[PDB]
């Protein structure tokens, strides 16, 4: 029988994974501080990677990639994209971003700002960080810097794709699972976290229509759950909309770019986080968030290292985590799209 | 020329030292009776090999080494082994009863009674030296003598030889071969009192050597003989610069200068390649690029850890065999584009390279196959702090319940030395994190 | 040359001690006359730990036979290996102890203890470096229990820096000679708590159940019980008698097995136990070795937690498979091993197997479940002491009821100390 | 990639490659601690003998 430990009680994804492992009759849960475990569902912060893989006779597997924070942090992601030749400063699927401290890029951020200002081009930027629930969307550069006083300022996409009816904004969440062999598996099921308020490009102060966060829409939005249950549209409905409205499919217009973006980000950090020849193995579930503009071009917003799933999809995905990431290492007695590379 | 004195303390140190001196003789052409045909200066000289070997009028080359163990069974094997003729009785020091895996027993109780004798036997060897550099101290972390008596010896050496350098070869405890539950105690206790007296220490984790033996030599259940023959290869590659003509790491002071910019952070990581089994007739000889690339695989390190999640302060490459600088630079260039190698900002991103044309010598009948070229990388990376974390965690688990503490207090050690030693390790882990993250 | 001085006291102590010397003498190739006739140098490499080398190349056990009655020791001197013991090392009286701790400890025993110490001193003086002592005795009688613990106290006074190790047979109403055994056992256990570093708790109840349930012996005799003790004593002392790395001496064994000074009472185990030509696999040795039915203390290991464990495998077997099975046991049942003592299970392997077996395994466990043994004795003590029953046998020898009350409290404290580490 | 300080000899050579530039207790004090430990041992032994004398 296999053994595992749970060190993150707030994880709804792995709370379900733990519930599934026990139901198999072949896995046993130990105390959180018992070192003789086959599998660790580790804590979010300061996971002791240095103590893994030193137990004779135990193949040890952890549910986090040491070093994957570079991709799953606002400032880290921007630095990684600008400085990595594989992604390059000429990257076409990541909004123009700059790291601003309250090194620093204050002067380079203002240089590009002025260029847009003189060119009469739209000059709307968004300031955010990894310490949010708090964001500020302003068209004047002076307002952005004063608010910060680590943060990142990136170009706010002024021309998003708007779902009709509603004339509303949305973002696409994709769940990606990387196993110990560094196979990249894209969950076939995504979710569009849509705004129930019509997109108002005039006043960016009313964030109920500009921020597609599920929490913001459930508290600050007057039309929560009006068009779809929980402001969550799944791929079946979204694909049918693209066919009826835009005369295209989700696969061709959006999904190709998403799969391309997932490969580029994950392949970029593979040499730094791969556990191929390491004394312990790793897998991890990621939450990629994308924006789609009116030209049907996909933009990467951020990557989540400890994402939560949609209520309707917890069963399928969590079962998929056991089959692909856990049973592959500890066999007992496809819902994923394998992104080859 | 400046002499170097080797001191071997406890079972681990003695058996490892015996393996090293066996290899030294094979490398320098010294026969078991101490005779060296190639040495034309009979009964003296200031050649490079003289830093480790003295000479008698009869032409015998005697290791500048002292063996110390509180129990005679291990040192008695040296008195009757293949190289018994190399050493004279004054070099082998044994007691009646050991430290029973008790740091306090080796340091205080038994150490106080034999320290003056050991220093006397060391003083004799020093009197033969015209310009003593310092000492190389071999010992284990987990044994009562290797940990307890070594720290007392290191303290006294700083007193009697204030200006001399001292390097360590220390065996990190591994449960797969360990023989005591309290080895985390002894490891942290000896590291606390030895930290300020050691200029450079090369930690070898028995776990790493054990798995390298099982995986690369096909040994199902490696023994100390298997482990020590491999360890002596590593040690030989590290000391080769002191025993042969060259310009890199030519004296003990240079080890600290090239590998230890911060004094407390003086534990360089050792990586060795290639380790090939002798039980196969032919094996495709590895190139300079392949063995150099292997120096960045955790599976080849003397301590399992991930240098990718740390920072380098220095990095030396010690080649032995058919290697020319051109191939080294080409291999390094390729490795930089593929590997995650981050240095501290205040340090230059570079590699100090040493090449000895004589390929590695293998013990006839041993497990290691002869190779055309080998390399040992000495890199000072913060990633080695992972070994401190593992050790400190096990320490915390037992000491929270005061488990086994009475054995140490019963030998005259105060319970406060436990927390005092643990607090020093806490500052050590904090130093590594500040430097590397 | 790390010599051990052996002492056997009383009827039970001498009968089991004699069997122990018969067994290990065979393992080391020593015949009844002290002559060596073995085919392996391993038999002699550590022979000096238990044997003195006399003139003519004879090997004389470093053993002292003590008793307040001459009966049992006469049987030893007339036994199979009776001639191998040093005649001067037979120290005995004539009065006996009447299964009375007070007689062994305060009256009859005190009169004879000095002559025993004279022999102990003679043996110790000719030791290059004395490790310590091992005592075989029962706790339910008078001589082994009362005078045995008296000897231990005086040996400690004269050799305070040496290790004291005992094989102590615990009484059981199922294999009982008199009703006062709980009194004698309770008075002795406190002596052991203070004045020994290691004590193998051999429970006559466990020995009986094993002979009856497992070995299929309908009417077990003391001889049958002593067969198990001999095999267990040979197993737990293998690391002392043959070359090896783990627990090679008494002090290193204590350092590995005793995290707290008073909790030094071990549960021994042995495998196999066949009621016989079938070959035993390494997985089978490991599972049987850890099975409670193979324990000698009549305590359920699953009722407590293992503080430390020593395992010894004997015979030509797969050392790789041994590590695998040992790791398998700990990894599958990790909850029964305290998590605050990392890697508390140590394993040793010896090539020489016991007589009549291709391979075997001996188990030495420091489990908090041993409190069940002391609770059992404590309950039987109180059932009588609450009515002061049978106390006159003891007050007649000078003892006061307060000494019983204190022995009772000391026993309950020991039980409470085990209970605090079991949570 | 700069190669500096190349030293060549019959038995080998050494050099340095820069890929990128940067961005005790006295003998008396030891004796006292050893004697202090021995005194605590003597004290603990005397207490044992006192206990055994009672
Ligand atoms: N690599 C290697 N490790 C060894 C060897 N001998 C012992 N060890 C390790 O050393 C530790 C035990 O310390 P020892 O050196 O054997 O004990 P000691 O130094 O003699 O001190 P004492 O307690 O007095 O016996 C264990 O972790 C062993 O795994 C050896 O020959 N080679
Ligand atoms: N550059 C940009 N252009 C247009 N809209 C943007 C944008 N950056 C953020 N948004 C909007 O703001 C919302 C919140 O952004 P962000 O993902 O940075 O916050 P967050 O990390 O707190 C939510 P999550 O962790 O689920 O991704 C996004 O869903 C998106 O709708
Ligand atoms: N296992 C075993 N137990 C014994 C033997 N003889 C006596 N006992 C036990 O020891 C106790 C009696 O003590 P005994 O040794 O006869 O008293 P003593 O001679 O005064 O020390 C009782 O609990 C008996 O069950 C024996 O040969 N083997
Ligand atoms: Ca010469
Ligand atoms: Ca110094
Ligand atoms: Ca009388
Ligand atoms: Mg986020
Ligand atoms: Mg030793
Ligand atoms: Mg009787």
């Amino acid at each position: 029988m296999y053994t595992f430990v749970v060190r993150d009680e707030n994880s709804s994804v792995y709370a379900e994974v733990s519930r599934l492992l026990l139901a198999t009759g072949q896995w046993k849960r130990l105390r959180k501080d018992n070192p003789r475990f086959n599998l660790m569902l580790g804590e979010r912060n300061r996971l002791p990677f240095g103590r893994l893989g030193h137990e004779p006779g135990l193949v040890q597997l952890v549910n986090y990639y040491r070093g994957a924070d570079k991709l799953c942090r606002k400032a880290s992601l921007v630095k990684l994209i600008k400085t990595s030749p594989e992604l390059s400063e000429s990257c076409t699927w990541f909004p123009e971003s700059y790291v601003i401290y309250p090194t620093d890029e204050r002067e380079v951020f203002l240089a590009a700002y002025n260029r847009r200002r003189e060119g009469r081009e739209g000059n709307v930027w968004i300031a955010k960080s990894s310490a949010g629930a708090g964001i500020l969307i302003s068209s004047e550069a002076s307002e952005l810097l004063d608010f910060i006083d680590v943060h990142v300022i990136q170009k706010y996409l002024e021309k998003p794709l708007l779902l009709e009816p509603g004339h509303r904004k949305f973002d696409i969440r994709s769940w990606v699972l990387v196993d110990h062999l560094y196979n990249i598996y894209l969950y076939r099921e995504g979710v569009l976290r849509t705004s129930s308020e019509p997109y108002n490009s005039a006043n960016f102060q009313d964030k109920t229509c500009h921020l597609t966060n599920h929490c913001i829409q459930k508290e600050y939005s007057k039309n929560y759950g009006r068009y779809e249950e929980g402001n969550e549209m799944f791929f079946e409905e979204f694909n049918q909309y693209l066919m009826d409205a835009l005369n295209t499919t989700l696969e061709n217009s959006i999904l190709l770019q998403i799969k391309h973006i997932i490969r580029s980000c994950l392949m970029c950090i593979e040499p730094a986080i791969s556990t191929k020849h390491l004394h312990y193995q790793s897998f991890q579930l990621f939450g990629f968030d994308f924006m789609v503009d009116e030209e049907l071009k996909v933009w990467l917003i951020e990557v989540n290292g400890a994402p939560a799933c949609a209520q309707k999809l917890y069963a399928e995905l969590c079962q998929g985590i056991v089959d692909v990431a856990i049973s592959s290492v500890f066999p007992l007695a496809s819902i994923f799209i394998k992104l080859h590379h | 020329m400046r002499e170097c004195i080797s001191i071997h303390v406890g079972q681990a140190g003695v058996q490892i030292g015996n393996a090293c001196w066996e290899l030294y003789c094979l490398e320098h052409g010294i026969q078991p009776d101490g005779q060296m045909p190639s040495d034309k200066t009979i009964g003296g000289g200031d050649d490079s090999f003289n830093t480790f070997f003295s000479e008698t009028g009869a032409g015998k080359h005697v290791p500048r080494a002292v063996f110390v163990d509180l129990e005679p069974t291990v040192i008695d094997e040296v008195r009757t082994g293949t190289y018994r003729q190399l050493f004279h009785p004054e070099q082998l020091i044994t007691g009646k009863e050991d430290a029973a895996n008790n740091y306090a027993r080796g340091h205080y109780t038994i150490g106080k009674e034999i320290i003056d004798l050991v220093l006397d036997r060391i003083r004799k060897l020093a009197d033969q030296c015209t310009g003593l550099q310092g000492f190389l101290v071999f010992h284990s972390f987990g044994g009562g003598t290797g940990s307890g008596f070594t720290s007392l010896l290191m303290e006294r050496l700083s007193v009697d030889y204030g200006k001399k350098s001292k390097l360590e070869f220390s065996i990190y405890p591994a449960p797969q071969v360990s023989t005591a539950v309290v080895e985390p105690y002894n490891s942290i206790l000896t590291t606390h009192t030895t930290l300020e007296h050691s200029d450079c220490a090369f930690m070898v984790d028995n776990e790493a050597i054990y798995d390298i033996c099982r995986r690369n030599l096909d040994i199902e259940r490696p023994t100390y003989t298997n482990l020590n023959r491999l360890i002596s290869q590593i040690v030989s590659s590290i000391t080769a610069s002191l025993r042969f003509d060259g310009a890199l790491n030519v004296d003990l002071t240079e080890f600290q200068t090239n590998l230890v910019p911060y004094p407390r952070i003086h534990f360089p990581l050792a990586t060795y390649a290639p380790v090939i089994s002798a039980e196969k007739a032919y094996h495709e000889q590895l190139s300079v690029a392949e063995i150099t690339n292997a120096c960045f695989e955790p599976a080849n390190q003397m301590v399992k850890c991930d240098p990718r999640h740390g920072k380098y302060m220095a990095c030396c490459l010690l080649y032995r065999g058919d290697v020319v600088p051109k191939d080294v630079n080409a291999a390094i260039a390729t490795i930089k584009t593929k590997r995650s190698i981050q240095f501290v900002d205040w340090c230059p991103t570079g590699f100090k390279v040493g090449i000895n044309y004589q390929p590695p010598t293998v013990v006839p009948g041993g497990d290691l196959a002869k190779v055309q070229r080998a390399v040992c990388m000495l890199s000072n990376t913060t990633a080695i702090a992972e070994a401190w974390a593992r050790l400190d965690h096990k320490f915390d688990l037992m000491y929270a319940k005061r488990a086994f503490v009475h054995w140490y207090v019963g030998e005259g050690m105060e319970e406060g030395e436990f927390s005092e030693a643990r607090e020093d390790m806490a500052a050590l882990e904090k130093d590594y994190e500040e430097v590397g993250v | 040359m790390r010599e051990i001085v052996h002492i056997q006291a009383g009827q039970c102590g001498n009968q089991i001690g004699a069997k122990f010397w018969e067994v290990i003498s065979d393992e080391h190739g020593i015949d009844p006359t002290g002559s060596y006739h073995g085919d392996s140098d391993l038999q002699l490499e550590r022979i000096n730990v238990y044997y003195n080398e006399a003139t003519g190349n004879k090997y004389v056990p470093r053993a002292i036979l003590v008793d307040l009655e001459p009966g049992t020791m006469d049987s030893v001197r007339s036994g199979p290996f009776g001639q191998i013991f040093r005649p001067d090392n037979f120290v005995f009286g004539q009065s006996g102890a009447g299964n009375n701790w007070a007689k062994g400890h305060y009256t009859e025993g005190a009169e004879l203890v000095d002559s025993v110490l004279d022999v102990v001193r003679k043996e110790s003086e000719s030791c290059d470096c004395l490790q310590g002592f091992q005592l075989t005795h029962s706790l339910g009688g008078g001589t082994g229990s009362g005078m045995g613990t008296l000897l231990i106290s005086k040996i400690r006074e004269e050799y305070p820096d040496r290790i004291m190790n005992t094989f102590s047979v615990m009484p059981s109403p199922k294999v009982s000679d008199t009703v006062v055994e709980p009194y004698n056992a309770t008075l002795s256990v406190h002596q052991l708590v203070e004045n020994t570093d290691e004590t193998y708790c051999i429970d006559n109840e466990a020995l009986y159940d094993i002979c009856f349930r497992t070995l299929k012996l309908t009417t077990p005799t003391y001889g049958d019980l002593n067969h198990l003790v001999s095999a267990t004593m040979s197993g737990v002392t293998t690391c002392l008698r043959f070359p090896g790395q783990l627990n090679a001496d008494l002090r290193k064994l204590a350092v590995n097995m005793v995290p707290f000074p008073r909790l030094h009472f071990f549960m021994p185990g042995f495998a196999p136990l066949t009621s016989q030509y079938r070959a035993l696999t390494v997985p089978e040795l490991t599972q049987q070795m850890f099975d409670s039915k193979n324990m000698m203390a009549a305590c359920d290991p699953r009722h407590g937690r293992y503080l430390t464990v020593a395992a010894i495998f004997r015979g030509r077997m797969s050392m790789k498979e041994v590590d695998e099975q040992m790791l398998n046991v700990q990894n599958k049942n990790s909850s029964y091993f305290v998590e605050w003592i990392p890697n508390n299970v140590k394993t040793a392997v010896c090539d020489i197997p016991p007589r009549g077996l291709k391979m075997s395994a001996t188990f030495i466990g420091n489990s908090t479940a041993i409190q069940e043994l002391f609770k059992r004795i404590s309950e039987q003590f109180t059932a009588m002491f609450r009515r002061k029953a049978f106390l006159h046998w003891y007050t007649g020898e000078g003892m006061d009821e307060m000494e019983f009350t204190e022995a009772e409290s000391n026993m309950n404290d020991l039980v409470s100390e085990y209970q605090q580490y079991q949570d | 990639m700069e190669v500096i300080e190349l030293n060549k000899c019959t038995s080998g050579q050494s050099f340095e490659v820069i890929l990128k530039p940067p961005s005790d207790p006295s003998l008396e004090e030891i004796q006292k601690k050893l004697e202090a430990a021995e005194e605590r041992r003597k004290y603990q032994e005397a207490e044992l003998l006192k206990h055994l004398a009672e």
